[PDB]
């Protein structure tokens, strides 16, 4: 039986509750497993690639994206509504922030300008929203390394070690399992791809996988050389040969 | 009727990938008059059956066709003011492909401004698409063309047209000529082999009389402009054909 | 049945509903009344205190002030009330302006009307649950007058009105004690015509009364709950019997 | 029960409401219109030269077959092939060649493959969140030969899913090819094929779509288009002649 | 009957808008918020739903907030529509501000505020907002102040108000207990017990709450929104004994 | 085939497939509630009378204007819903008033009720090519009663719908059917003022719920040399006891 | 640049009691040149009126052009009705004041 | 005989292509009144009769002119035919003021079937319940028209329109040899259509206030002959 | 505006069966004279033609829409080679309107148009307009210096409207031919070309 007060976003039922909001949070819990979890000095972005064909390159589209040298993203979900989010939101730092203040913004602040962009659409009828959530995780220089999630109400729960999709709980189930307040970056990375090993079939190697870091600078990113204080990156991407001998350390 | 549900709107997709209300347009065109356009050596002819409904209408004054500028015809089948409609779009965009590029429009990219106009309809929900399906070809720099528009939005090239409730029929005698001539008909003989088919596909409505019009475009007839007919010409082609069925 | 809904269609009767609906959201509200004799309008208010915790001292009073010369009340739901008045008030401010002479009161209330058959034009628009009762003079004239508005966009002239919730008692009380042709002479009558006339559906309470009234020069006070007591309580004395 | 709860309890004709799957269905009821001319195309890279090949129907005599194509060259270095009607296919062909276009009014250069493809698809997405328009019925490929990263195959469809295959083929006949060209890389491990000749490779992937399709073909049924550096084209009837004389 | 719900704009026979009343059944989802108007400085206060443990409950307030140096607000409603409207109350004390070069007062914003939460329950295809406030103030012409904004429109003045779930308790056990003296840390004692007394579960932690105060109490007169950390709700704690 | 009626009532673009449209047919009953009325023209004066539906004892009943002036030498009534007509007349005299800017002449009668039945007309589009501004046809059934030069004496019945007639006697409202009947028998086209004034001061008595006084009623009448004045109550007492006076003997 | 400048003529025109004229040159000079020697000034502007425009030629005509087709409107609206003077006199004020600048 | 759907917008199709608003419009005449039309190869005219309400009551206008060498005639829902004269008033007079020209009357029919086609397609808008003739001489000689919502125009050699006509259509496909060869005598052609209407009729009698007639010709404006200045023809 | 390539004068005449313009063939650029192998002269049908001075850019402008006027004419009406065809009348006020609509907008055409033909009935017709719109009407009309010049002169040969069928063809070509030689022997910019235009409500038109 259906509800009659599903169908459409702006009415209320007797419960004082809305639509369309409860079933599109169920459109990324079916969608595939990403995650990102913190640690001390760093932050850690992962999810995997779930190829559909054999002949479909899986490298030229990135599930992770950046957004400023010092942000990063990743989705769980649906896909043509990330890349149709993230190139409005890495301009509204180059927009409403930036040019007003010289410098790329705080993690925080670039999500109250993402979750706005995502609850401009739940409020007008002709519109359906993003079936899709997402994990902003960034550095700055007066509150620190940071995590964010996203979802598409337009609230945004900070978090410390998560994930989600399909294989949410189960990993979630692990991660205080594993989970401690004084870890380190790069031992709070091999976590994240053993938490991967058991929310996936078949393979597991850097052609059907990809993440990213934050850390200290990466100036050899940066392209200038000869600043004293442009200190560059604070993101990369971990290339597949830097991934496949990790696994043979596991 | 296979879907109640998926009809009383447009620009929906059935489970089966389709739109049923261009399907039911179609039906709007089969409820019509018949009109042709052969395709020649050097240009083109068109026809068409006019009914007439009473003995009171005037011959020869409530024409059909409508003539673009100069070098292309639009003939219809079906719902006519949609139809009219219609080339009154297609007599003011091809003027601004002049004022722009000061040839006269050509026949392809006079479609592509109707062709990709007419789809905007079946894309909206506000809207309604058009019942018909006119016929237009002409003359340009590299030769004669012929084509069909069709609701959907489509249209093809064609050597021989036909619409209307002559369809079965006339997508015969078109199927003949283009077996015996491959070589290009001229300019006078398919024009009294035009009547030949309307007197032909008449026999859907065998009740009621009827009146015969043709217009015709051609380089060598009529130096490559559009021009409908007059005289011994369209007499003898009405002697021609009445005859060869008695 | 269907033609229940909407503002834009009639039924096959010629009845438009949605405002006769209105009409019955005003009697889920409290009373109001309005009394005028020729020196003197008056206007009084059934309130609440039912709540102890609530501060007292802004008690929620029905009355609003136009201008000097013109007060206000309402009934129906208030959520609306400070609408009507934010653009009440600041068209007889900006009519001064224009011409340098206050409102000729038909004027004001062919405002607050004005604003109510707006918002039953469309749909995309809900009315106003609310009905009116204005009490002002015009400037340089003597003349006591008093209007009520409605959400229909109507309005008509009163000698003595009550709206609100069981005005359907307190109207026929005032169809005796009053005479069109005999008003109240005096500043305490039309209070004692007026307060009895809330004495009837008000559980003997006197916390729970508030009456304002009007005079020329301008003139606009309300009256204090002690002197109030005095004048409940004298009634008392006078159904001793 | 998959879509019984669908088909009466709406879900089917708005674009823009979830199912309590998740499952929104209009879009997934766009595909159906991809297959409403069973027909069946197909593109493989090269060393430098790249190919994509169709069908061409044998319809009642009537048509001047010099017009009817599934094939529209874009900008140079560019092509596109379609799936799904002709009308539907127009409307995206020609959104594009007015987009290339301002690119090189506003950039300086031809826009790649890569970005036409996510451009394109950029909006069908957003034509998947207003009700501006009915998402176009097609899936359409793309091809090119570029400057930075060689050959190069791009594909999308009505939601915005694209990816940069090395061999593909699409229609009512996916399984049967493409298993017919999958099999064949896994014996070399070459995301590319060999013979450097644009030539020859047409002879390569027109016999692929012959034994594993389920029929045989003359040269007026198909027609085929290719792209290499500075250009892109179609072709001629004899490269079929120069097959089976050797065979 | 004939089902009066679908839109804010439709008025049952009965005179009542339906789809107003369920935003008020939409509140007692959200998290408790209170409030008690001292003699000498008003406090706040809070309470939440979701308390997992790895996630950073230790900065992140998410009910409480500010709109400037004299005004505060604790929120009880969707969190979606929150930013929208204490952005633009922020944007709102400035611009009087601004033109006026003196502080606000409460009744303004509150008045106006409100009068934003009307203009959608009556015209368009739009939806009223599902929230709440309990604003906390100073000013000349009244001095301490407590305030509150349904998602209707309309605002009332009290003493001492909880929102959220569990009110009904709240203001019992709250009203059979507050004197009218009531020194500040004398209220602080009080809210705890009524969040202590009325929730769910039986821990009622550090981590889950927030609790803040306006103070006048410095000498050279001046306004003070001290919010509490972590670090000393616990000295409040234990202090109490829980 | 029976949902005729039943479906295609609502929206007020809908043919019903017996070519009527409804929505419009429903505006006409509404005029058929409110208080009647009557207007009678002459050779030598115009007249108009009404009920006013006495509500309650202490109103002041000078408010209610079911008559209203609208120029000098023009004056309408209306016997249905209110405030779908202060829309209404606050157009019309803006013409007249226009009018003598543009021309500078008083304006006629009937271009006035042209102008009126192009404004109702706007749940579509107007003459000169105009949108809309509203979606309820409203009932304000008026009747016009003025003088102008070509013609003389005039009144007319503006309906939503439209579409007018110069009636010479009529009665619109609740008690018309037992009036307008009455009225076909007794209109001579040789009547007198007076002999009109007490007339429609007999078939409002026996048509209306309570009896006739003067204040439960009444009247107008303009005159090309005094205009539209509403006559005054001691005035209209005059009147009614006078057809006492002369229904006995 | 310059929009107008002149043409010439000169006009006069009387009321009798029970009648009325109406006098104007016919001739057009641009600069002390014959532009023409036969080219009319006045018309019968319908309903048995007569006007002129002396001065700029062009504006001189479309000024008229505009009244013929006022005149007509008068008539199609209210159902044949002469046109008085009086009218006229403070129509032609709005005509041309609506070009005050 | 039960409910359809597809009968609500003028947008959507039958199942077959039947578009219905127009189908149930162009009903609509046949409860409005009768009036013809009649031509020459030098003349044009017309006749009408009228409807009233109550005999006080004033009749009720069928003829309204457009432009001194046009008309038209309705017959159906005036309110919509009080519009498309006043845009042919314009278009008439939008040459007069451009080009000087006469207009030609079959370049005005071809006006009505646009604006009666717009509000057939989209949303909002009615198809305009009525059905209008035209005449006029311009230089292409005399004309005649009958126009419908749908858009369909077509010229002839005169016709009706209304409830109970077809006895008049019947004597109108009788004469058709004589009623055009009637050249130069205005006053006996007239005398055809004072005598068809009659054939169409269920005890009218036919009196002079019932009846408005039009007239045009070589020479003659548009002018109509409604009252005392018609018991010529009777 | 200013303009730049501005061209020079035309003449005209009425006669008995008919009438002439003329005008010449030049392009200038200020003293210096550029082009030379354009025209003046722009017919339209069979009974009509427009002369035209003034600024060069414009005068391809006026050609481009005369063009389609007529074009669009021929939509819908077959009748219309013979009688409903464009006679001048219903040409000129085309491009009168557009002017005065063009000066009052302040971005006027400095071309200054003369039309000369004849109706269906057979009767004369000529009539000119300068940019701001202003319109007039005699037997004998020119442009520029060509006003100056050559209008007393033609006028000597047709004095006013009683001498007009006093009139022949042969001694109409012969006198502006011979004021062509003024312009050619006096005038500044003028060139020894010549463009001719004769109409005849008889024999109908021909060209240079």
């Amino acid at each position: 039986m259906t509800d009659r007060y599903s169908f459409s976003l702006t009415t209320f039922s007797p419960s004082g509750k809305l639509g369309q909001i409860d079933y599109a949070l169920t459109a990324v819990k079916q969608g595939v497993t990403s995650l990102g979890i913190k640690a001390t000095n760093g932050v850690v972005i992962a999810t995997e690639k779930k190829s559909s064909s054999p002949l479909a390159m899986s490298e030229t589209l990135s599930k992770v994206s950046l957004l400023t040298p010092d942000i990063g993203a990743v989705y769980s979900g649906m896909g043509p509504d990330y890349r149709v989010l993230v190139d409005k939101s890495r301009k509204v730092a180059h927009t409403s922030y930036k040019r007003i203040y010289g410098e790329y913004p705080p993690t925080k602040l670039l999500v109250s300008e993402v979750a706005k962009i995502m609850q401009e659409a739940t409020q007008s009828g002709g519109v359906r929203p993003f079936g899709v959530s997402l994990l902003i995780a960034g550095h700055d220089e007066f509150n620190g390394f940071s995590l964010y999630q996203v979802d598409p109400s337009g609230s945004y729960f900070p978090w410390k070690a998560t994930a989600i999709g399909k294989g949410s709980v189960a990993a979630k189930t692990f991660l205080e399992k594993r989970w401690n307040d004084e870890l380190e970056l790069e031992d709070a990375i091999h976590i994240a791809l053993l938490t991967l090993k058991e929310s996936v079939e078949g393979e597991f190697n850097g052609d059907t996988i990809e993440l990213a870091i934050i850390g200290d600078e990466n100036p050899d990113l940066l392209g200038y050389t000869g600043i004293p204080t442009d200190k560059g990156p604070r993101f990369r991407k971990l290339t597949s040969q830097e991934i496949n001998d990790r696994l043979e350390a596991l | 009727s296979i879907g109640t549900g998926y009809d009383l709107s447009n620009s929906v997709f059935s489970p089966d990938g389709r739109n049923f209300q261009v399907e039911y347009a179609v039906k709007a065109v089969e409820n019509g008059t018949t009109s042709i356009g052969i395709k020649c050596n050097d240009g083109v002819v068109f026809a068409v059956e006019k009914l007439i409904t009473s003995k009171l209408l005037v011959p020869q004054k409530n024409v059909k066709i409508q003539v673009v500028d100069r070098h292309i015809g639009c003939v219809y089948s079906g719902l006519i003011p949609d139809g009219r409609h219609l080339v009154n779009r297609g007599r003011e965009e091809a003027a601004s492909f002049k004022k722009l590029y000061k040839t006269p429009i050509p026949i392809p990219a006079f479609a592509d401004r109707l062709g990709q106009y007419v789809q905007a309809h079946t894309l909206y929900n506000s809207v309604r698409p058009f019942g018909v399906s006119t016929i237009f070809g002409g003359v340009d720099k590299n030769g004669a063309h012929l084509y069909m528009l069709e609701p959907s939005g489509s249209y093809w090239g064609y050597k021989g047209a036909a619409t209307g409730k002559g369809r079965q029929s006339a997508k015969a005698e078109l199927e003949k000529l283009v077996d015996h001539h491959p070589e290009g008909l001229s300019a006078r003989e398919a024009v009294k082999q035009a009547a030949k088919i309307i007197y032909l596909a008449h026999e859907d409505n065998k009740e009621k009389d009827f009146e015969l019009e043709i217009s015709w475009c051609s380089l060598s007839e009529t130096n490559g402009l559009h021009k409908f007919v007059k005289g011994d010409l369209l007499q003898e082609a009405i002697d021609f054909a009445q005859k060869e069925i008695n | 049945s269907g033609y229940d809904r909407a503002l834009s269609i009639f039924s096959p009767d010629g009845h438009i509903f949605q405002v006769e609906y209105a009409l019955e959201a005003v009697k889920r509200g409290t009373c109001a009344v309005g009394v005028k004799g020729k020196n003197c309008v008056v206007l009084g208010c059934e309130r609440r205190s039912t709540l102890k915790l609530q501060d007292t001292r802004i008690t929620p009073s029905k009355v609003s002030k136009i201008d000097s010369h013109v007060v206000l009340s309402f009934s129906g739901l208030n959520a609306d009330s400070r609408i009507l008045i934010e653009k009440a008030r600041v068209e007889a401010q900006s009519h001064r302006l224009t011409l340098e002479d206050p409102v000729t009161v038909e004027y004001l209330t062919r405002y607050v009307a004005g604003v109510q058959q707006r918002y039953t034009q469309s749909g995309g628009v809900r009315p106003f649950g609310v009905s009116t009762l204005i009490a002002g003079f015009d400037p340089r004239d003597d003349e006591p007058k008093l209007y009520q508005t409605e959400p229909s966009g109507i309005y008509s002239s009163w000698s003595a009105q009550t709206i609100g919730r069981n005005s359907k008692t307190v109207r026929e009380f005032l169809e005796k004690n009053y005479d069109r042709k005999e008003p109240p002479a005096t500043v305490e009558e039309c209070v004692k015509l007026t307060v009895r006339s809330l004495l009837e559906v008000v559980q003997t309470g006197a916390k729970n009364i508030e009456i304002t009234v009007v005079k020329p020069d301008s003139d606009i006070v309300a009256l204090s709950s002690e002197e109030i007591n005095q004048y409940v309580t004298q009634i008392e004395q006078e159904k001793q019997e | 029960s998959g879509a019984a709860a669908a088909s009466a309890a709406g879900y089917d004709r708005h674009i823009t409401i979830f199912s309590p799957e998740g499952r929104l269905y209009q879009v997934e009821y766009a595909f159906k219109a991809t297959n409403q001319t069973n027909i069946n195309s197909l593109a493989v890279r090269g060393k430098d030269c790249t190919v994509v090949i169709s069908q061409k129907k044998v319809p009642d005599k009537l048509l001047d077959p010099t017009t009817v194509s599934y094939i529209f060259c874009i900008s140079r270095t560019i092509g596109m092939v379609v799936n799904g009607p002709i009308p539907d296919a127009r409307n995206a062909a020609l959104r594009a060649k007015a987009e290339a276009a301002e690119f090189r009014y506003k950039y300086g250069y031809d826009m790649p493959c890569d970005v036409l493809a996510k451009r394109m698809a950029n909006l069908s997405q957003i034509y998947t969140q207003r009700a501006y328009m009915r998402p176009l019925g097609v899936i359409l490929t793309f091809v090119s030969v570029d400057e930075e990263l060689g050959p190069s195959i791009y594909k999308t469809d009505p939601a915005g899913y694209y990816v940069g295959y090395k061999a593909t083929a699409t229609g009512p006949k996916q399984q049967e090819i493409t298993t017919n060209l999958e099999n064949h890389f896994k014996k070399s491990k070459i995301d590319h094929i060999n013979e450097e000749s644009w030539e020859k490779v047409v002879e390569f992937a027109i016999t692929h779509m012959i034994d594993a399709l389920g029929t045989e073909f003359s040269k007026n049924d198909l027609e085929v288009g290719v792209a290499t550096k500075d250009k892109f084209f179609t072709l001629s009837a004899e490269n079929i002649e120069e097959r089976l004389v050797a065979i | 009957s004939r089902r009066y719900d679908s839109r804010t704009t439709i008025f049952s026979p009965e005179g009542r808008l339906y789809q107003v009343e369920y935003a008020l059944e939409s509140i007692s989802h959200a998290g408790t918020a209170i409030g008690i108007m001292a003699s000498d400085g008003i406090v706040l206060a809070a309470e939440r739903k979701v308390t997992s443990t790895l996630l950073e409950q230790d900065t992140s307030t998410e009910k409480l907030y500010k709109l400037n140096d004299k005004i505060a607000v604790a929120v009880a409603g969707l969190t979606a529509d929150a930013e929208i409207l204490i952005n633009t109350a922020r944007i709102h004390a400035q611009n009087y501000l601004k033109t006026y070069n003196e502080d606000i007062p409460v009744e303004i914003l509150v008045r106006r505020l409100s009068d934003i939460k009307q203009g959608y329950t009556q015209h368009g295809g739009l939806r009223p907002f599902g929230v709440s406030f309990i604003y906390a103030g100073y000013d000349d012409r009244y001095g301490y102040q407590l305030y509150t904004s349904n998602p209707s429109g309309n605002y009332t003045g009290w003493k001492a108000i909880s929102v959220g779930a569990n009110t009904s308790a709240a203001q019992t056990l709250l009203q059979m207990d507050y004197k009218d003296d009531m020194k500040v840390d004398d209220a602080i004692e009080l809210a705890l017990k009524t969040l202590s007394k009325t929730t769910d579960s039986s821990a009622l932690t550090y981590d889950r709450l927030e609790f803040a105060t306006i103070r006048k109490g410095a000498n050279d007169g001046e306004v003070y929104q001290k919010i509490f950390k972590p670090q000393e709700i616990k000295d409040i704690l234990v202090k109490t004994g829980i | 085939m029976f949902l005729t009626r039943s479906e295609y009532d609502r929206g007020v673009s809908t043919f019903s497939p017996e070519g009527r449209l409804f929505q419009v047919e429903y505006s006409l009953e509404a005029i058929k509630l409110g208080s009647t009325a009557i207007g009678i023209a002459t050779k030598e004066g115009v007249v108009l009378g009404v009920e006013k539906r006495a509500t309650s004892p202490l109103l002041e009943s000078d408010s209610i204007e079911k008559i209203v002036e609208i120029d000098r030498h023009i004056g309408c009534a209306m016997s249905g819903l209110t405030a779908d007509a202060r829309s209404m007349i606050e157009h019309a005299r803006t013409a007249a008033v226009t009018h003598n800017l543009y021309y500078d002449e008083d304006i006629n009668v009937e271009s006035l009720t042209q102008s009126v039945c192009d404004l109702a007309l706007r749940f579509g589009e107007g003459a000169s090519g105009e949108e809309r501004l509203m979606s309820r046809p409203f009932g304000v059934a008026l009747l016009i009663a003025g003088h102008d030069a070509d013609d003389g004496y005039q009144l007319f019945h503006a309906e939503p719908s439209g579409t007018f007639y110069r009636y010479n006697a009529k009665a619109i409202g609740s008690g018309s059917e037992g009036a307008q009947a009455e009225l076909l028998n007794e209109w001579h086209s040789s009547l007198t003022l007076k002999e009109a004034e007490l007339l429609v001061l007999k078939i409002l008595k026996q048509v209306m719920e309570e009896k006739l006084d003067e204040n439960n009623a009444q009247l107008s009448c303009i005159t090309k040399q005094d205009g539209f004045k509403i006559y005054d109550n001691e005035k209209t007492a005059e009147l009614i006891k006078e057809l006492k006076e002369k229904e006995a003997a | 640049f310059n929009p107008y400048g002149d043409n010439g003529g000169t006009i006069l025109g009387i009321a009798g009691e029970d009648f009325a004229v109406l006098a104007g040159d016919t001739r057009n000079i641009t600069d002390y040149s014959i532009n023409s020697r036969y080219e009319p000034k006045v018309f019968d502007c319908g309903d048995n009126i007569v006007m002129s425009a002396n001065g700029f030629a062009a504006d001189g005509d479309a000024l008229v052009k505009r009244f013929k087709n006022s005149v007509k409107w008068y008539h199609f609206d209210h159902n044949d009705k002469k046109l008085s003077i009086n009218s006229a006199a403070r129509n032609i004020q709005h005509l041309l004041y609506g070009k005050r600048f | 005989m039960f409910r359809n759907n597809y009968d609500g917008d003028t947008v959507t199709f039958s199942p077959t292509g039947r578009l219905f608003q127009v189908e149930y419009a162009l009903e609509a005449i046949k409860q409005g009144s009768v009036t013809v039309g009649l031509r020459s190869n030098t003349h044009a005219v017309l006749v009408a009769l009228k409807r009233n309400a109550d005999e006080l009551s004033s009749y009720q206008k069928k003829i309204i002119k457009c432009d001194e060498h046009m008309g038209l005639s309705l017959a159906g829902l005036a309110p919509d035919a009080r519009v498309l004269s006043n845009y042919l008033r314009q278009q008439c007079n939008y040459s007069s003021l451009v080009f000087n020209r006469k207009l030609a009357v079959e370049r005005a029919g071809h006006l009505l079937c646009d604006k009666a086609q717009k509000n057939t397609q989209s949303y909002g808008g009615r198809p305009y319940g009525v059905g209008l003739l035209i005449i006029g001489y311009d230089k292409s000689g005399a004309h005649l028209l009958e126009f419908q919502p749908s858009g369909n125009v077509t010229e002839l050699y005169g016709t009706a329109i209304g409830a109970r006509s077809q006895g008049a259509k019947t004597y109108l496909e009788r004469t058709l040899d004589t009623f055009i060869k009637i050249d130069g005598n205005p006053d006996e052609l007239i005398k055809a259509g004072v005598e068809a209407i009659s054939q169409s009729l269920r005890d009218e009698s036919l009196t002079v206030d019932n009846l408005s007639i039009a007239i045009v010709g070589k020479d003659t404006p548009f002018t109509i002959y409604d009252g005392e200045a018609v018991a010529k023809y009777i | 505006q200013q303009p730049i390539v501005t061209g020079t004068s035309v003449i005209s005449m009425k006669y008995d069966n008919g009438v002439i313009i003329a005008a010449d063939n030049l392009g200038s650029y200020g003293s210096l004279l550029r082009f030379n192998g354009v025209e003046r002269l722009i017919p339209v049908g069979d009974n009509t033609v427009v002369g035209i001075s003034g600024d060069i850019s414009d005068m391809q402008h006026i050609e481009r829409l005369l063009k389609d006027l007529v074009t669009e004419n021929a939509y819908d009406n077959p009748l219309a080679d013979a009688e409903e065809a464009l006679e001048p009348s219903y040409i000129f006020e085309y491009l009168a309107t557009v002017m005065y609509q063009r000066r009052s907008k302040m971005n006027p055409l400095w071309n200054a148009i003369i039309v000369a033909g004849v109706q269906s009935n057979g009767d004369q017709f000529l009539r000119y307009v300068n940019l701001l719109g202003v319109t007039y009407s005699s037997p004998t009309l020119a442009t520029g210096f060509g006003a100056h010049m050559a209008n007393p002169l033609l006028r000597k040969v047709v004095d006013r409207e009683s001498d007009i069928p006093k009139t022949t063809v042969q001694v109409a070509e012969e006198a502006i031919v011979n004021a062509m030689r003024v312009l050619y022997y006096r005038d500044a910019r003028s060139s020894r070309n010549f463009s001719l235009a004769i109409i005849d409500k008889n024999t109908g038109l021909t060209f240079k």
